[PDB]
RNA sequence: GGGGACCCACAUGGCGUGUAAGCCUUUACGGCCCAAGCGUGAGUGGGUGGCACAAACCAGUGAGAAGCGACUGUUUACUA
RNA sequence: CGUGUAUGUGCGUCCAUGAUGAAUCAGCGGUACUAACCAUCCAAAACCACCGUGACCGCACCUUUCGGGGUGUGGCGUUG
RNA sequence: UCGAAGGUGGGAUCGGCGAUUGGGACGAAGUCGUAACAAGGUAGCCGUACCGGAAGGUGCGGCUGGAUC
RNA sequence: GGGAGACUGGAAUUCCUGGUGUAGCGGUGGAAUGCGCAGAUAUCAGGAGGAACACCGGUGGCGAAGGCGGGUCUCUGGGCAGUAACUGACGCUGAGGAGCGAAAGCGUGGGGAGCGAACAGGAUUAGAUACCCUGGUAGUCCACGCCGUAAACGGUGGGUACUAGGUGUGGGUUUCCUUCCUUGGGAUCCGUGCCGUAGCUAACGCAUUAAGUACCCCGCCUGGGGAGUACGGCCGCAAGG
RNA sequence: AUCAGCUUGUUGGUGGGGUGAUGGCCUACCAAGGCGACGACGGGUAGCCGGCCUGAGAGGGUGACCGGCCACACUGGGAC
């Protein structure tokens, strides 16, 4: 029950529209889990500071979680688990 | 983990094991065993084929799920992690859903109480199996296969199992406890995470009776040996034969690895020890 | 570190009247309930020398508050030691 | 290094077993005790005999150094 | 252990009580095919303002006797 | 029964001597060396491990009781 | 930057693979052992593995002290200011005892890019078993145990109360020129640098973070070698303490 | 403490003997403890005190003579 920051990064392979699904699928286990609440904004299609992955591009979705450690690493584990995904961390809101 | 014994006896005095506090069961299951018997390091030709080796404490054989592929989609909870000494790991039984159990070889750090699956469906919890189209690179894997549904042979070593390296193509590669690399397929059977009982690397043996229990025979050095027996017998005194060492059986030190496999094709290249 | 709620509820469930906080109880209450909690913590994390550091101060400080419950009164120490069931 | 045999007393002693009888009950091939009966070591005193009281048979010699081999093991059946 | 006698308990096939179970016609999963509405972040067909100036046209100074060249500004063009 | 003296047997302390060996101080003067004191010509010292006739050298970590800039 | 576990990032070194590309590359006060003509150096692409986190980064922060810094999560200690609700002599230091502890060293089992005792050569010197160059085995890394010593220094034990200031830094409360932006001004407590009174000290020097003036307890010293050594005792598998 | 545990009539109670007098002074029977880091048990030295010397004092050294006790009579014991 603490804000948390998150930002997500995704291969450029995939569209724009396909994202807004995967994440709200991704967060449906937080969602179904701890009563929680989220905000969601997007915005992709900036040139990276280096290849990454041999990749040169990505978008940057960052949510805002109020929710239970575990249920964020849970959401770690699956996440980065993926392989169209490329870097990710979470952040605490609060004072620490 | 590792119980070191007192001295009681001059002959005990450095015998130390791995005390299984990791057993749940004592009495294996009756259905699964199947007859066997130390073979005495003796084909059914009557000639010793190996020396050193042979002869000891007869024991029981059964069945283990090495090649799991015939159930998937099903779940199973850890049974009972028991002992079976024919493997340096352990074995632990399962409880499948449709009621079929079967051995399969006890990963590191497995209590009873986990969910295992088998198939594409399988998570990343060790235990599972599942082809490598279902797998991230980097991963650390045992039990592994050779081709799509043969069986598995390789990486069983308690403590040291094959890690994956990457995918390209139709092909995967594997890196060995050896520091070495070896192409295989990418649709292989593969379970993930390490083998249990590390510490049995840790067992100090103690003295002969266990030894001739364990199977092995006592080892008979060359330059006490004969001359007619041995290249290296021989000698008024200690001495080392003359000449560098060669087994008795004709040929000395150096490559024996016969080229030209039909996974040689599929090898980067050979073991460096010692770096 | 306890928080608000269940440390609230110990001053409150331990202390002798709703208000009192700083009562030699409550007090020995939340330094039971806190080395409870952080020793089942260093039962898996292992060397922490500077948390054992608070283990050690932490102790002799209870050390010291229930040899001042003894010295003040024999009954209340008695029932103190009575109802967390400790040895001493 | 000391005691060890026999007899008496402590001793109708302690211990085990357990009947009659007693206590009890889901009453039975039942649990508790157990006078009586049977078996029974241990010790302390007093006295006695022989040169000698583990008296027969049976039944570790001990101690001090240094060499090799860590030890239990196996081998030149029929010279080691 | 193994073969037979037939009487007594006694059972259905050929009647039929029970327990059920399953292979057939008519549509729906606020979710949400398709023109939009409200809110939020970015930019392809350069408009306005400043700055840097591939290269070009040059004004004033320095420099070898004049030459190359260097320094400040203007007109664009924009290697960008 | 006790009982001093005497004799059996193994443990502690004080010792005396003991081949030879290890170390220390005082002699005076000689060979081998340059160690330290000035940025002593490789900054010094401390803990530690290895090496070398010798003072010492090196590795790692710590201090300035180190001079220039 | 208080500690522990896990996940993760980039640059660099080395090595391997494949182009291109030619006779040198590395080295010091000078040169030679070193690697090349079997294709080095250089340079591009890819991969692998190990260590450590340049800038921020400071006479700055934290910790009791050794010490501590790439990010992220997880759990947790200590300290500080205000309200002062409550406990009402619980405070201090602490012989013997117990726990933590720089680096090096040891056992077991792994790891091992760079660095680097030992050891080989090349170089100087009358001489080098050193300073210099080329290599490189322990170790340096990880987990579990061990030894418990450093110029472990502020060469100053801790705690409390009092005693003139000036100049910076960090953290938090307030109030007032008030834009109410402002290291604006003021008050307050804690931490940490520098210079300075009275005072102390043999001097250098310390100077509210005392070596000032006192109180409480604890350890240590009584000329230099012998000697932090022999024996004895304790711990450690040993080095050894 | 470069001496950390000591003790078995040892400790305590009861009953007997014992002695001028109470008492593990001696015996029997019951229980397991007493003394111990505010230095026990061990090791070396030595008769103690009023006094003497030194020092302003504190203190340090010391026990000549005399005098108050203590212990011994070649060594070890025992008793009238
Ligand atoms: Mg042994
Ligand atoms: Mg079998
Ligand atoms: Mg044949
Ligand atoms: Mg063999
Ligand atoms: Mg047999
Ligand atoms: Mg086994
Ligand atoms: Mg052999
Ligand atoms: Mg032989
Ligand atoms: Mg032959
Ligand atoms: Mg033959
Ligand atoms: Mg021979
Ligand atoms: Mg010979
Ligand atoms: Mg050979
Ligand atoms: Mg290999
Ligand atoms: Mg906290
Ligand atoms: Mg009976
Ligand atoms: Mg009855
Ligand atoms: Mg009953
Ligand atoms: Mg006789
Ligand atoms: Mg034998
Ligand atoms: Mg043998
Ligand atoms: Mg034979
Ligand atoms: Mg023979
Ligand atoms: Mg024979
Ligand atoms: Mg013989
Ligand atoms: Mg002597
Ligand atoms: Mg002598
Ligand atoms: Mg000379
Ligand atoms: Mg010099
Ligand atoms: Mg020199
Ligand atoms: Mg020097
Ligand atoms: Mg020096
Ligand atoms: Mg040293
Ligand atoms: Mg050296
Ligand atoms: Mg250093
Ligand atoms: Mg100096
Ligand atoms: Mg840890
Ligand atoms: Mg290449
Ligand atoms: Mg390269
Ligand atoms: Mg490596
Ligand atoms: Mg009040
Ligand atoms: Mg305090
Ligand atoms: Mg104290
Ligand atoms: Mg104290
Ligand atoms: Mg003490
Ligand atoms: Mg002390
Ligand atoms: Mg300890
Ligand atoms: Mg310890
Ligand atoms: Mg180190
Ligand atoms: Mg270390
Ligand atoms: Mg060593
Ligand atoms: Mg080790
Ligand atoms: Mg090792
Ligand atoms: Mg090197
Ligand atoms: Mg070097
Ligand atoms: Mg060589
Ligand atoms: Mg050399
Ligand atoms: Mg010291
Ligand atoms: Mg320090
Ligand atoms: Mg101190
Ligand atoms: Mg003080
Ligand atoms: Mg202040
Ligand atoms: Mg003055
Ligand atoms: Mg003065
Ligand atoms: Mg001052
Ligand atoms: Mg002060
Ligand atoms: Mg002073
Ligand atoms: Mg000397
Ligand atoms: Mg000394
Ligand atoms: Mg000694
Ligand atoms: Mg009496
Ligand atoms: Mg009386
Ligand atoms: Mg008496
Ligand atoms: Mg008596
Ligand atoms: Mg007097
Ligand atoms: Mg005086
Ligand atoms: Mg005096
Ligand atoms: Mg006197
Ligand atoms: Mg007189
Ligand atoms: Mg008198
Ligand atoms: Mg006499
Ligand atoms: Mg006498």
């Amino acid at each position: 029950m603490r804000p948390y920051e998150i930002m997500v990064i995704l291969d450029p392979t995939l569209d724009e529209r396909t994202v807004a699904p995967s994440l709200e699928t991704f967060l449906n286990v937080i969602r179904k889990d701890g009563g929680t609440v989220d905000k969601v904004d997007i915005w992709g299609r900036r040139r990276l500071a280096y290849e990454i992955a041999k990749h040169a591009e990505g978008i940057y979705a960052v949510i805002d979680v109020k929710a239970e450690p575990a249920t964020v690493s849970e959401l770690d584990r699956q996440l980065n688990l993926n392989e169209s995904v490329l870097r990710t961390k979470v952040l605490r809101t609060d004072k620490h | 983990g590792i119980r070191k014994y007192k001295p009681t006896t001059p002959g005990r005095r450095g015998a130390s094991v791995s005390d299984f506090a990791e057993i749940t069961r004592s009495t294996p299951e009756k259905s699964l065993v199947r007859p066997l018997h130390g073979k005495g390091g003796r084909n059914a030709h009557g000639r010793i084929t190996t020396r050193h080796k042979g002869g000891g404490h007869k024991r029981a054989y059964r069945v283990i799920d090495f090649r799991r592929h015939d159930k998937d989609g099903v779940n199973a909870k850890v049974a009972h992690i028991e002992y079976d000494p024919n493997r340096t790991a352990n074995i632990a039984l399962l409880h499948y859903l449709d009621g079929e159990k079967r051995y399969i070889i006890a990963p590191q750090g497995l209590k009873q109480g986990d969910v295992i699956e088998s198939g594409a469906n399988a998570d990343i919890k060790p235990g599972n199996n599942l082809p490598l189209r279902n797998i991230p690179a980097g991963t650390v894997i045992h039990a592994v296969e050779l081709r799509p549904g043969g069986g598995a042979k390789l990486a069983r070593s308690a403590g040291v199992s094959i890690q994956l390296l990457g995918k390209e193509g139709t092909y995967a590669a594997l890196r060995m406890p050896s520091g070495e690399i070896r192409r295989v397929d990418v649709r292989c059977r593969a379970t993930v995470g390490e083998v249990g009982n590390a510490e049995q690397s840790n067992i100090n043996w103690g003295k002969a009776g266990r030894m001739r229990w364990k199977g092995k025979r006592p080892t008979v050095r060359g330059v006490v040996m004969n001359p007619v027996d041995h290249p290296h017998g021989g000698g008024e005194g200690k001495t080392s034969g003359g000449r560098h060492p060669v087994s008795p059986w004709g040929k000395p030190e150096g490559r024996t690895r016969k080229p030209n496999k039909p996974s040689d094709k599929l090898i980067v290249r050979r073991r460096r020890t010692g770096k | 570190a306890l928080t608000a709620e269940q440390k609230k509820e110990i001053l409150g469930q331990y202390g002798l009247h709703d208000t009192d906080t700083g009562s030699p109880e409550a007090q020995v209450a939340l330094l039971t309930k806190r080395i409870q909690d952080l020793t089942e913590h260093l039962k898996v994390h292992k060397h922490d020398h500077h948390s054992r550091r608070g283990l050690l101060l932490l102790v002799g400080r209870r050390r010291r508050l229930l040899k001042y419950v003894a010295q003040v009164d024999v009954a209340r120490y008695r029932s103190l030691i009575e109802r967390l069931g400790l040895r001493r």
